């Protein structure tokens, strides 16, 4: 499956 | 600190519990990942056997059997041990690999001459009830005494895989039909479970539980009240969900969130800083 | 080594019911990948209250620095920490305006609930999060909440002309009914959407309405798709069990 959160920015 | 680490024992626990709630349809999946995260095939051997066989039990899985025609329901109420399996339609025993889904080595099972033809009876009324209503359901009847109680024991399963459609369901329902002449006790639970997975996670749960009474008489007209009661219940739980999906939608799920402000446009962007 | 991609994959399909519970247990499962996790297994939202302006905030990982974490309106961290994670002084400015002016979004199209904004500083750009938590009054004995979070990222140029913003948007959504005719019905879970595209930055068109347009579009059209795959597709599944 493809995990579209896995390419959100990392945070602080 | 390391004394509170998380033990083997724990770690193994953690794999068999997401296996035991892996979606219809998706066992390999979850197995596969929980294999891969664990990273210990022994410990996962011994110590999440006892949960594929839960999981089984647990979802009516069907499997055919080679030489016999109709498949047969894996149940906690066929349940012989030594990773036996009765089919009580076809009297036999059979071991079932609880990870390929595999049935093999049929045997015949020794069966009580009294409830045959009562068991027969619900299991030859049942049959064409799961052949009219669902599409591709399949059925088990168990006859047993629990207590001093001749008891029959009604599982139904059905179910629907797309997963490249990133989907799949499953129905179960279990009646129990307690003999207490000149009636019996009527228990039932029917269970739903519906999984989307299409750039999401979208699951509905749903079960109800019945509870019911019938007049008994002869094996082949009770059989006949039984599925008519069967066939009343699961009617009205069908399409009182119906129903309610159409409540959530229009109230519940209007209420939530409007589709647009009241200005019947999109916002303002810079007047919304102002 | 896959074994993120199995985390992720089997949060993709344990019962979304339990996100808080497997989470916590995958975890357990595999304490190397805890941060990995935190940061791409969306959670329900909390709430949190700021006791010195007397508002709600919500929670979620973004803006957490150990076991604090930080306000959008005061820009304080509760439990207080010495030295927590804040964004820049100018970013901060921005943070507050965002904050103010998805609190106005957030009224004209839920009308209720709670948002917050946090924002941080990336070498070229910078990051945001937009949070809203919505919950139903009960209204015919069902249990509704809705959670908004968006994630935007915002890469800027030399020439500060134009700038690249890549949205990823999660809406979860949870109804569950206890009824005679039904029995107990619980729908829930979520769905995830992406989109980028450059817009032209200019005193007209400022970081945040361009965020803003992308976000009104973007949870416009989930609210669309979560009616066809909640009402539509799941029910449509279900009457083809039986």
């Amino acid at each position: 499956l493809l995990h579209l959160t896995a390419n959100r920015p990392k945070g602080p | 600190d390391f004394e509170d680490r998380v033990s083997d024992e724990e770690k193994v626990r953690i794999a068999a519990k997401f296996i035991t709630h892996a979606p219809p349809g998706e066992f390999n999946e979850v197995f596969n990942d929980v294999r891969l995260l664990l990273n210990n095939d022994n410990l996962l051997r011994e110590g999440a056997a006892h949960a594929f066989a839960q999981y089984n039990m647990d979802q009516f899985t069907p499997v055919k059997i080679e030489g016999y025609d109709d498949q047969v329901l894996i149940t906690e109420h066929g349940d012989l041990g030594n990773g036996r399996f009765l089919d009580p339609r076809n009297k036999i025993s059979f071991k079932f690999d609880h990870l390929r889904k595999e049935a093999s080595d049929p045997q015949p099972e020794d069966t009580e001459s009294a409830l045959k033809q009562w068991r027969d009876a619900c299991d030859s009324a049942l049959r064409a009830y799961v052949k009219d209503h669902y599409p591709n359901g399949f059925c088990t009847v168990y006859g047993k005494s629990i207590d001093g109680q001749q008891t029959i024991i009604a599982c139904i399963e059905s179910h629907q895989f797309q997963p490249k459609n990133f989907w799949n369901g499953r129905w179960r329902s279990e009646w129990k039909f307690t003999i207490t002449p000149p009636t019996a006790q009527v228990a039932a639970v029917l269970k739903i479970q519906v999984h989307y997975y299409e750039d999401g996670n979208v699951q509905l749960v749903s079960h109800k539980d019945i509870q019911d009474s019938v007049q008994v008489s002869s094996d082949v007209q009770t059989a006949k009240e039984f599925i008519k009661i069967i066939e009343n219940a699961e009617n009205e739980y069908q399409t009182a969900i119906s129903e309610n999906y159409q409540t959530m939608s229009d109230t519940t799920f209007k209420a939530l969130r409007r589709q647009l402000p009241v200005t019947r446009t999109k916002i303002d962007w810079n007047k919304i800083l102002s | 080594d896959q074994q993120l991609d199995c985390a992720l994959d089997l949060m993709r399909r344990l019962p979304p019911q339990q996100i808080e519970k497997n989470l916590s247990d995958l975890i357990d499962l595999v304490p190397s990948l805890c941060e990995d996790l935190l940061s791409s297994v969306d959670q329900p939202l909390k709430i949190a209250r700021d006791k010195v302006v007397g508002k709600d905030y919500l929670l979620c990982d973004y803006n957490r620095d150990g076991d604090s974490y930080r306000s959008p309106w005061s820009n304080k961290y509760d439990p207080p920490l010495e030295d927590g994670a804040m964004p820049s002084a100018r970013l901060r400015k921005l943070e507050v305006e965002a904050n103010n002016a998805f609190d106005q979004y957030r009224d004209l199209y839920f009308e209720g609930g709670v948002s917050s904004v946090y924002l941080w500083d990336l070498d070229h750009g910078f990051a945001g999060v937009i949070l809203i938590k919505k919950a139903g009054d009960g209204s015919k004995k069902i249990k509704g909440c809705w959670d908004s979070i968006h994630v935007v990222e915002v890469q800027e140029k030399s020439s500060g002309r134009t700038a690249h913003y890549k949205l990823t948007s999660t809406v979860m959504l949870w109804l569950q009914t206890n009824k005679t005719g039904s029995g107990t019905m619980n729908l829930g879970g979520s769905l995830t959407r992406q989109m980028e595209k450059d817009e032209t930055v200019s005193d007209s068109s400022p970081h945040i309405a361009n965020i803003g347009r992308l976000v009104e579009d973007m949870e416009n059209k989930i609210r669309s798709t979560l009616n066809e795959i909640y009402f539509g597709k799941t029910k449509d599944i279900v009457n083809g069990l039986r």
